[PDB]
RNA sequence: CUAUGCCGAUCGGGUGUCCGCACUAAGUUCGGCAUCAAUAUGGUGACCUCCCGGGAGCGGGGGACCACCAGGUUGCCUAAGGAGGGGUGAACCGGCCCAGGUCGGAAACGGAGCAGGUCAAAACUCCCGUGCUGAUCAGUAGUGGGAUCGCGCCUGUGAAUAGCA
């Protein structure tokens, strides 16, 4: 053990012998990204890039516990120790965690050193002799030849929330992670005699759907306009899916939006599969421009469409769109891409190729409500075609997820909730509709509420 | 009534929290849940106050905003000046959403912006950071156009450039820094705060 | 006593459960293929001991062959008369492309096929019918100006068949049940062209939402066989099975692929294999014919013997006999010692005479009958050569 | 004369074939697939139809520079192997064994390439690698076999050879090798753990008197021989200068050369005439253009991460094409040489309205050249050389303009000539008297 | 926007009047076509673009 | 009470499964009932034989594997009727060694 | 000599569209052949050698060597060889269960063994995995040339571009 600590679910380190060996400065942090949104379904196992690590959640007096391993494989020992010392910190500080408030702990001391060393020196010396081995493939080998909420209470209810979960259109992988995920958070903590221990069970849930639902923060494409035309460069955003999800559709809400917010867009045209992808792109053009006269915002062109014919390579027509853009003084361009299916590997390579080259400002990946335990193989495909031909650490992920054909379902909004989960990305629009006016935004109560309302 | 803590991701909330109950360091992690605790103000009344602190995450600051902004009297927003130029779009939405969700209330609370990590040399001065959120903030206000497929409420009269002297509400600045070397071995500079405390007492 | 093999059958349920709703099939057809894979179990009240999990792999794979047809035959074209099929669906289903492929399809089997677009509201859509129509060379109809598909449904398919076209393809824009006026305007198109056939077609990838489409689409307008497309990808299209719980109709084509040459006419047996996902399974007056034709076996004597003996003595048909009781059931018993390969063996004669080993495998099953044998094979070719008289006569 | 970066192949490698999230079965797929392509390529075809008869690289074939990269693919497609045994093994112990022969084998391959880089003909750089390669490979294997003191000596040995090669190159290219070397730091550690931390102080010291009796031989050579090769990797195929000092990739260095050539190639074959290198220069003016636009194309997307925050600095940005410029602006100044010889050759109206133009050339030239140096501000005397260049230019063309018979402006002409005669004074022969005589006159 | 190209100038400068209208365009689309195999109408169904557009001699009738 | 001895016990190519008691060495080729009734016949009077009952492993149907042969070896008071012979071992390999003699 | 263009106004260099191209990288698809051994214990089946007892069928016990299945620890094996799954088991000679019949016996009961049924453990064969092999293609793309009187990009700067008689 080359780290470890303990501390409060408040964020107040309690106790902690790292040390020189290791500097708790990021270690923690990230297990605690992982725990809050993509809970960890790896059975208290998080892989950081430096070491392993392992962590115990004890919410009766919202504790936790945390160890931290170098990647060399170490014995099974381990988890023994994460149980034993807990239960003795448990019986040597009784009276200070079980005070609500706060100023106990901090008015507290832990000597705790001693008691944890010699835990660790006994499991060391107890792994130190491990030969146990033959005699258990031996009997391998003879049967080849022949208040506090308890687990198994709560499972009832829990399967069922499951099925619930299924009927709504989540993923079968999803809710076995959500369900989980809601069963490490209720492990022995108390609970009222007024409240059921279903009504306890469902608000936690609940609020666990609302926390995945609401992801990191809400930044804008409108806002980073303005930030990309400090210095006069284009604004660059691609638009990636698999076939049929309505690109086109979308494309056209978002362009139209732009355009009434009072911005200049140039359309890139990519889907040269596609038959009459050119046109009905330019009849977009058309309407968009007979909505809005050249004249009306100062003389000056709104909308154009940029295009080299059918069969001509994406990434080409894309880097000319890109210069054409910054010589006319585009504000914003728009890239539509074909839809290409996650196992067709050519198609990812070329579209990961494109967006290397191109670095577009954002990527947004077109998904389906109507789809149901697809999504989540799509958007796993299209991150690691992403990240795998990037050599460059950190690589560029999806940013953004669009939700199209929303007003078609109305209760099975819950293959969203799937996506949010495979992807930690927020949702920045939400298609309602095949009219230009059909783009509306997130709400996550209304979805939550939607979603568990029977 | 109680006293909120607000701020970003690793804006040291916590480590404030606890300078003002102990006056000893305390190593701390990212906060995943709420902490109430009474303090005593250092008058010789020693009235008791509730502060509040809230996890910085974005996954639950409204939620815990919402939840928490009946019982406020006062609130306390704190922005890192360290970190404040990678971050000024972040802290700006969120003092927006704040200002927001103040405004409902039926009574209006004191409102202060704490910086914070300026014992650092590159933290900068309180009267260039609220120019660069009066400045964010005159646009902030235009660019919020969306439809929330479901109230909205403005912070100038559409007209004349946001200032903080039109809003409604007593918006006060300070320095503050307290993690160590110069800040918590040499002198606390947690004065300013205990005064206004007092002052909004 | 049948006590781990309970919970054994609970276990494999359970994981079959997982496998099938990984492969976005409604969770209310798991349940009920669970109770009645149970209620068969149930009733077998023994399971296979050739292998553990095969028996219940074939057991699923026979619920979901009959759960996936209603048994009603599909429909096909009718030479010499106009054939009219019309095309429906959600958006984004891919219902123009599938048009494509089957009008290519139909052309490829020797008939005088034409395509007819309705997609109105949807911009830049006859272009996309125009430019995969000369792809494949097949005449189509269509204008940019008019907007009621219906008056321009009426006139394409009446100078259509004015021009003799044997079958008449027409497609409209995909629609959802939340958009009434959409679905009235389905309802005047049907009332206008009178259409031969109705096909819905859904994507494989939705699932648990696409039962409602169906059910309204089957309740508004009558409803054929349906066609599943984007097959080719990662998605098996297990939900499509409730969409034939909400029509009642078979599945005559799939699409598994983007090019128009990749249409197929559905199967069952890869359809069922690729959802379960290992796809591994096994299959496995007439005395009066056979005294005409002449041919006479072993068995015929055999029989003809247990006959003679059930009937008993002989004297009670006429009206020493306990001799001839214990030659009858000692030629039954070493009839009865060899295998069936040479009882049902037409020429019983000669493949005893090509191996003697035979004849030794015979003696060492019975007695001795190192004469007896031939004797018995002596009487049977008598017998034989009597049969073939009669048969001659 | 061939070389080959056998850390830099498998990681580039390793990193866009699955291994990045920790993937080893498509890893292992890919590396199998370019292990088929090389040999349909190089035609080395070792089993026919319905035969097969294992050959071994010799000597004479290994030219190709591309013979190495079969064997170095064979050992990681071992290690990638046993590493996802070593995944799989937690399921069911019989697969260690398995592992344990595949790590047999690696280790024999990685022997057997360095046998392969025993011949002179394979540089010195590659063979550094591949002896740290197989040391690596022997101690993970020995640690994986629970056999510590073969395991701690390969890797402490693999350590000593990675630091030297880090120490050898730049600061930005050793980032990597530092990298591994913290990829093979925890592992070392635990072998010291298994010793019992108490014998294992006698042992390192033991070790540190080992290796300068047994293998001092062998690390005073290897200094020598890592000297060696900087020394003619500077000489011949690398360039190090004041600026730009880490080693450019890319082929445009050659043309540097060519350049730098060329230049130890003019001044001796043109003496006083220079009129026939004047072809010669607008093709190294083509030349070197060419290889300024093709060092600004993978310059601009590290000027967009330059200008989208403040955080990164300077001398990695700019780096190598400051040093082209510099020469461009050489190569102008020499121009602008020939162009006085050819003045000064001759002693009509036009003529000194066009030298005054290029006068006014240079001084835009000399101005961009304070200013790009200056823009980054690394050093203070390139500036101050620059500056004085230019004041001396200015002096020159403002002598030039105001010459007697170049302006016919009385009462004019001598004022500007006596107030910039203080002007040449403070800057600083023939030229000088020409000027006075002029100013007299 | 005006470029002098590089080439068989004498030979371009011969007509003096006009070059080929399809000076860059693939064989098949080249009036010749040079076809090896002219039909291979099943071969471009198979593989190639989803849809081409050109002169069509099919129905259009609105 | 005569202890029973079959020509199967003394046939070499027999396997020890199916009816050899002796090394196939010392044992003869193909010995008959009749053979070895005379061979034992020599040294004690008390044996009988019959023919019409064979072996029981016996599968083929021939007369040299039929028959069956009947030696007292005790006279049911306590006491051996021959000291020479004391174990059907004797008795046996004394017949396979006497066999080939009389064949020739 | 009149007049021409407008800030780059003259003069130029790479590229990209282009090719019956050459070649590579990275993928898809379809075939061929190949797929180890020791040792530790236990089990199964032949074959072989020793005994103990009995009137027989037979019973009791210990070894020898071979094949094969589970499967302990392994390697001077490997190009690679997993303790993976499946079929067939024949004509009639791979087991096991063996009705009847047959044989041993007074009987109890046993033995050989057909049919038939059956199979962790005769043999053969298939599938996956693994290795090696040929073949396969472009809604993958990259320099190596050719091509280049336009159409699309990147870089250059003089004042000098085309009529007159
Ligand atoms: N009800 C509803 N229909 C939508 C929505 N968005 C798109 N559609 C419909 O779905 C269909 C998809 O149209 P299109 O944009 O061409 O699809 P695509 O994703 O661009 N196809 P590709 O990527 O291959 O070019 C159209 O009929 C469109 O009207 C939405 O939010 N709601
Ligand atoms: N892989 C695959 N993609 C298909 C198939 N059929 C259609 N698509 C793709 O799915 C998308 C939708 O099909 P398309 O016919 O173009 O749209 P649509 O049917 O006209 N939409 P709507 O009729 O509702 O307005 C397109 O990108 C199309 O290329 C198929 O069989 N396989
Ligand atoms: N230099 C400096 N660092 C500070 C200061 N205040 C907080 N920090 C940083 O804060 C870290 C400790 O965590 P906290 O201060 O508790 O931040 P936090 O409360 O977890 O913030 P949340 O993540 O939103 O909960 C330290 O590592 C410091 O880097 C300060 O005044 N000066
Ligand atoms: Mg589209
Ligand atoms: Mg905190
Ligand atoms: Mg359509």
């Amino acid at each position: 053990l080359d780290f470890f600590t303990i501390f409060s679910k408040g964020g107040l380190v309690l106790w902690c012998f790292q040390g020189v060996s290791d500097s708790c400065t990021g270690p923690v942090n990230a297990l605690i990204r992982s725990v809050l949104l993509q809970e960890r379904g790896g059975n208290n196992s998080f892989t950081h890039e430096a070491l392993t690590l392992k962590y115990k959640l004890d919410n009766q007096f919202e504790l936790v516990f945390v160890v931290g391993f170098q990647k060399i494989l170490t014995l099974t020992y381990v988890d023994k120790l994460i149980d034993d010392v807990h239960r003795l910190f448990r019986d040597k500080y009784r009276t200070e965690i079980q005070q609500q408030s706060a100023l106990s702990l901090l008015n507290g001391t832990f000597d705790f050193q001693n008691d944890f060393l010699r835990l660790l020196r006994e499991a060391e010396e107890s792994s130190k002799i491990r030969a146990p081995t033959t005699m258990k493939k031996f009997e391998d080998s003879e049967k080849a030849k022949k208040k506090s909420l308890s687990r198994e209470d709560m499972e009832s209810v829990l399967d069922k929330m499951r099925d619930h979960l299924i009927a709504k259109n989540v993923a079968a992988d999803i809710a076995v992670q959500l369900c989980e995920s809601v069963a490490n958070k209720l492990e022995g903590k108390v609970m009222g005699t007024f409240s059921t221990v279903t009504s306890t069970v469902k608000q936690a849930l609940q609020e666990s759907l609302v926390q995945i639902l609401q992801p990191q923060r809400r930044v804008d494409m409108l806002r980073d306009i303005m930030d990309a035309q400090r210095r006069q460069r284009p604004y660059v955003v691609t638009f990636c899916g698999v076939n049929g999800v309505g690109k086109s559709t979308n494309l056209a809400k978002i362009s139209f939006w732009l355009l009434e917010n009072g911005f200049s867009v140039l359309i890139a045209a990519c889907d040269t599969f596609r038959a009459g992808a050119v046109e009905q792109l330019r009849t977009h053009t058309r309407r968009l421009s007979a909505l809005h006269p050249p004249e009306k915002h100062g003389g000056r062109t709104m909308v154009q469409l940029f295009e080299k014919g059918y069969g001509k390579d994406a990434a080409g027509i894309a880097m000319e769109a890109i210069a054409f853009a910054r010589n006319q003084g585009f504000d914003v361009v728009l890239v539509d891409t074909a839809g290409r299916m996650q196992d067709n590997a050519p198609l990812m390579t070329a579209l990961a190729k494109l967006i290397t080259v191109n670095t577009p400002d954002l990527v947004l990946f077109v998904g389906e409500a109507l789809v149901g335990n697809e999504a989540v193989d799509q958007l796993v495909k299209f991150n690691r075609a992403l990240a795998d031909h990037s050599m460059a650490q950190t690589p560029r992920l999806i940013d953004g997820i669009v939700l199209t054909k929303f007003d078609t379902i109305d209760d099975k909004v819950g293959a969203a909730i799937s996506m949010t989960y495979i992807t930690s990305k927020p949702i920045v629009f939400v298609g309602t509709g095949q009219t230009y006016c059909d783009l509306r935004s997130l709400n996550a109560k209304a979805v939550v509420a939607a979603l568990m309302k029977a | 009534r109680a006293v909120l803590l607000l701020g970003l991701c690793d804006s040291g909330k916590t480590l404030l929290f606890v300078r003002l109950l102990t006056g000893h360091y305390r190593d701390t992690q990212t906060s995943i849940t709420d902490s109430s605790a009474t303090y005593r103000v250092n008058n010789n009344r020693g009235n008791s106050l509730t502060l509040i602190d809230l996890p910085g995450h974005e996954s639950l600051r409204l939620q815990f905003l919402e939840r928490f902004k009946t019982s406020a009297r006062a609130v306390v927003f704190v922005v890192d000046s360290a970190a404040f130029q990678r971050e000024v779009k972040d802290v700006a939405e969120f003092l927006y959403q704040v200002l927001i969700d103040s405004m409902s209330l039926k009574n209006t609370p004191s409102f202060l912006i704490a910086c914070n990590k300026q014992d650092i040399a590159m933290a900068k001065s309180a009267k260039l950071i609220q120019q660069q959120l009066e400045k964010e903030l005159n646009t902030l206000r235009v660019t919020r156009s969306a439809a929330p497929s479901t109230a909205p409420a403005q912070l100038g009269k559409k007209g004349k450039e946001f200032e903080f002297s039109q809003l409604p509400l007593k918006v006060e600045f300070l320095e503050c820094s307290a993690k160590g070397g110069r800040g918590d071995p040499g002198s606390a500079d947690i004065q300013d705060l205990e005064k206004w405390l007092a002052k909004i007492a | 006593a049948t006590i781990i093999n309970e919970e054994v059958l609970n276990a494999m349920l359970k994981e079959v459960c997982t496998a099938l709703l990984e492969a976005d099939v409604n969770i209310k057809l798991v349940k009920q293929l669970r109770e009645n894979v149970k209620s068969a179990i149930d009733l077998e009240e023994m399971a296979s001991g050739l292998n553990k999990r095969k028996m219940i792999q074939h057991a699923v794979f026979k619920e979901l062959v009959k759960l996936v047809d209603p048994g009603v035959k599909a429909w096909t074209p009718t030479k010499g008369k106009q054939n009219v099929i019309m095309f429906v669906g959600l958006q984004g289903s891919g219902k123009t492309t599938t048009c494509s492929k089957l009008a290519y399809y139909y052309q490829r089997k020797g008939w005088k096929t034409c395509l007819i677009c309705a997609d109105t509201f949807r911009a830049g859509a006859f272009d996309q019918l125009k430019q995969n129509a000369t792809k494949a060379r097949i005449p189509f109809y269509g204008s940019y100006t008019e907007m009621d598909p219906v008056i321009i449904a009426s006139e394409g398919v009446e100078k259509f068949k004015n021009e003799n076209f044997e079958i008449i393809i027409v497609d409209t824009s995909g629609r959802h049940k939340q958009e009434d006026s959409l679905f009235e305007e389905m309802l005047q198109v049907a009332n206008a062209i009178q259409p031969d056939n109705i096909v819905y077609v859904m994507d494989a990838s939705i699932g648990q939402a696409c039962e409602a489409q169906a059910k309204a689409f089957k309740d508004k307008v009558d409803v054929a066989s349906v066609i599943v497309t984007k097959l080719d990808g990662h998605a098996k299209g297990g939900g499509a099975l409730s969409a034939v719980a909400a029509t009642k109709s078979p599945i005559i084509f799939i699409g598994t692929g983007e090019h128009i040459d990749d249409f197929e006419p559905f199967k069952t047996q890869p359809f069922i294999s690729k959802l379960l996902g290992m796809g591994d399974i096994e299959g496995l007056e007439a005395l009066i014919e056979k005294l005409k034709h002449g041919q006479f076996t072993l068995r015929d004597m055999y029989e003809q013997f247990q006959n003679i003996m059930k009937m008993g003595p002989f004297s009670q048909i006429l009206g020493n006999e306990q001799e001839s009781m214990a030659r009858l059931k000692k030629l039954m018993t070493i009839m009865d010692s060899m295998n069936d390969q040479e009882l049902d063996s037409t020429d019983g004669a000669k493949v005893f005479s090509k191996q003697p080993g035979r004849i030794q495998r015979v003696a060492r099953g019975s007695g001795v009958s190192t004469r007896d044998v031939q004797e018995l094979l002596t009487q049977y070719t008598k017998f034989a050569q009597m049969v073939k008289k009669m048969g001659g006569i | 004369s061939l070389s080959l970066e056998i850390l830099q192949i498998i990681k580039e490698s390793q990193q866009q074939h699955g291994l990045r999230h920790g993937d080893f079965q498509r890893y292992r797929g890919y590396c199998s697939r370019r292990q088929r392509r090389l040999r349909k390529t190089l035609n080395f075809k070792m089993g026919n139809r319905h035969k097969f008869t294992g050959k071994k690289v010799t000597e004479d074939l290994l030219t190709d520079n591309r013979y190495l990269l079969l064997v170095l693919m064979d050992a990681e497609r071992a290690w990638s192997y046993a590493m996802q045994l070593k995944q799989e093994a937690n399921t069911e112990p019989r697969k260690r064994f398995h592992l344990l022969s595949r790590l047999r084998k690696a280790v024999k391959h990685a022997e057997e390439l360095e046998r392969l880089c025993e011949s002179n003909r394979v540089d010195a750089k590659t063979k550094l690698e591949a002896q740290a390669y197989t040391a690596y490979l022997s101690g993970m294997l020995r640690f994986e076999h629970q056999e510590w003191k073969a395991a701690i000596e390969a890797f402490n040995k693999c350590k000593t050879i990675y630091e030297k090669l880090a120490s050898a190159f730049t600061e930005e290219q050793a980032v990597l090798y530092n990298q591994r070397v913290e990829e093979i730091s925890p592992n070392i550690r635990y072998c010291a753990y298994n010793i019992g931390d108490q014998s294992a102080i006698n042992e390192l010291m033991q070790m540190r008197l080992r290796s300068g009796g047994t293998e001092g031989l062998l690390a005073e050579k290897l200094e020598a021989l890592i000297t060696q090769t900087r020394a003619k990797q500077a000489a011949t195929m690398s360039e190090v200068e004041w600026r730009g000092r880490t080693v450019p990739v890319k082929i445009d260095k050659v043309r540097i050369f060519l350049l730098g050539l060329a230049d130890n190639e003019a001044a001796i074959a043109q003496a006083e005439s220079e009129e026939t290198k004047e072809r010669l220069f607008e093709s190294m003016l083509s030349e070197c253009r060419d290889a300024i636009q093709a060092v600004r194309e993978e310059l601009k997307p590290d000027q967009k991460q330059r200008d989208y925050t403040l955080d990164g600095e300077s001398g990695k940005v700019s780096n190598l094409q400051y040093l082209h410029s510099y020469l461009t602006y050489i190569k102008l100044s020499t121009a602008i040489r020939r162009n006085e010889n050819m003045a000064k050759g001759l002693q009509r109206s036009p003529r000194p309205q066009d030298l005054i133009r290029l006068y006014d050339i240079i001084l835009q030239n000399l101005v961009e050249l304070l200013q790009l140096p200056g823009l980054e501000e690394d050093r203070a005397f390139q500036k101050e050389i620059g500056l004085k260049t230019l004041v001396f230019k200015a002096y020159r063309c403002f002598f030039i303009a105001q010459s007697y018979v170049l302006v016919k402006k009385w009462s004019e002409a001598l004022v500007l000539y006596d107030r910039v005669l203080k002007y040449a004074n403070e800057v600083n022969x023939x030229x000088x008297x020409x000027x006075x005589x002029x100013x007299x006159x | 926007k005006k470029k002098k190209k590089k080439g068989k100038l004498p030979k371009n400068y011969d007509p003096k009047v006009t070059p080929d209208p399809e000076r860059w365009l693939p064989m098949r689309e080249r009036s010749y076509y040079r076809g090896r195999k002219k039909g291979k109408k099943k071969d471009q169904i198979g593989k190639g673009t989803q849809g081409a557009t050109a002169g069509a001699s099919s129905e259009l009738d609105a | 009470r005569f202890i029973c001895i079959y020509p199967a016990y003394l046939n070499n190519k027999k396997t020890i499964a199916e009816g050899r008691r002796i090394p196939i060495s010392k044992a003869v080729e193909n010995p008959t009932a009749t053979e070895i009734q005379d061979v034992c016949s020599a040294v004690g009077l008390n044996v009988f034989l019959e023919k019409n009952k064979m072996y029981s492993r016996e599968w083929n149907r021939d007369v040299q594997y039929r028959g069956r042969v009947r030696v007292q070896l005790k006279q049911e008071d306590g006491s051996l009727c021959l000291v020479q012979f004391p174990s059907r071992k004797s008795v046996m390999l004394y017949a396979a060694e006497m066999i080939p003699k009389l064949k020739t």
